[PDB]
């Protein structure tokens, strides 16, 4: 988990 | 597709005409939020994503608010208000360039109907104030306390104006039929230096009082006839129209 | 992509000028705390973020306190207020150089309206204090208890100014009509020593009471026609304009 794979992540879950 | 016209300044702001027979092209890219602004007024009545997951919606009053939450999020929005029904074609942006910060609606009926009401006040003014062909009347005539007596007193056919120097008190102008009984009549004061009292009625005779002093003016020329109200205004250049209908 | 300058003494503090149709550039490295001002009496209405997690928001009326909390924190922030947006680009700094303490806006609209307030009102403060183009009617006389008496009278065409000396207590003046009925009018006490008392009235007739004595003043030079006042002001020299508008 790359952190630019958890950056989207994060960005996708976030409200 | 009517696809939002981005601005001079930036490409973050894209502009788009309403047309209700076209949708909106929103092109949103991943982790942004695109501010929708709704017209002022406009009290929103229902919306429906084509997935309630894939896009997150917060609106407050006509502020619209939307945020992607999955990928591949390609859905429709139809919000549904009170005036209108907006349309979207949600497309996501893959590679995070060219984002859309905020859609601005631009109402084309709404403004022709605030540009043709702004001209029509606009040709209203003007012809109350051009004030073209009208007749004088001149003839007037005082006897009783001339400490209170206007400078001048004319009328126009439709109004009686007494004017006062500028150091006299305006006294209480009242309306006097055949028998001599008075009665009120409604005034209006005009003038630069508000110098004119204008009353609403052409009669021979008058009646001005101030304190335990009175004056009789006298109209000279009275014209039982007189020019009819055709147009419902004070003048003959503006109509005045039944807005209400029902 | 309004970029902004810095300050002339710490390139930490950056202004920028407001634009509608812009963006601003925000610069956030790990660790700051910066702060995003509004402008006086703005009401906060909604904001939102890209990613809600990444950044910290607090705010305190007008005072928006701002922070990063994750990696690649690279969102927007779109608050909306009651008068106008704000529109910001949040791109996060990865060596930790060049932060942002907090932002400061440039309104032009805002600075030239209260620019041209304070214009206009140092004009007419000097307009009303010039004076000019006054005519003073000086014949004036009187008659009765001389001990009440003022040292001098005298109107300008607008107003009637009864001087009084420094060891004499100010009397009453009223207003003596056609009959000899005297009523009210109001005053204003002018002058250095607050010698002077101006009544807002030219007329023939006037009655000074003070106890138990009259004195009668006579304007023995009145002028039924005086001078109109189309300015609205005691002056003729400064406008009273609408504003209240509607």
């Amino acid at each position: 988990k790359t952190p630019y794979e958890l950056a989207r992540e994060r960005m996708l879950r976030s409200g | 597709l009517d696809v939002p016209s981005s601005s001079r300044y930036d490409h973050r702001i894209r502009y788009v005409t309403y047309n209700p027979a076209d949708v909106v092209q929103v092109d949103t890219v991943l982790g942004v939020a695109t501010h929708i602004m709704l017209e002022e007024g406009e009290q929103y009545l229902t919306h429906a994503f084509g997935d309630s997951e894939a896009y997150a919606f917060a609106r407050k009053g006509r502020h619209i608010f939307i945020k992607p939450q999955a990928e591949l999020a390609n859905t429709n929005l139809i919000v549904v208000t009170d005036r209108r029904s907006y349309k979207f074609r949600l497309q996501m942006r893959n590679d995070r360039n060219g984002a859309m910060y905020e859609l601005a609606f631009r109402y084309p009926d709404t403004q022709a109907r605030q540009t043709r009401e702004a001209n029509a006040r606009a040709a209203v003014e003007a012809a109350f104030e051009q004030r073209v062909g009208a007749y004088y009347n001149l003839k007037y005539m005082m006897s009783g306390d001339k400490d209170i007596a206007p400078v001048n007193a004319w009328d126009d056919g439709r109004f009686t104006y007494f004017k006062f120097s500028a150091n006299a008190d305006l006294p209480s102008i009242y309306f006097v039929d055949a028998e001599g009984n008075e009665s009120l009549v409604p005034r209006t004061t005009v003038g630069s230096s508000n110098n004119i009292i204008a009353v609403h009625k052409v009669n021979p005779k008058w009646m001005i009082r101030l304190g335990n002093r009175a004056l009789a003016i006298f109209n000279e020329a009275y014209d039982p006839n007189g020019v009819p109200n055709d147009t419902g205004t004070a003048s003959p250049a503006v109509r005045r129209v039944n807005k209400g209908g029902n």
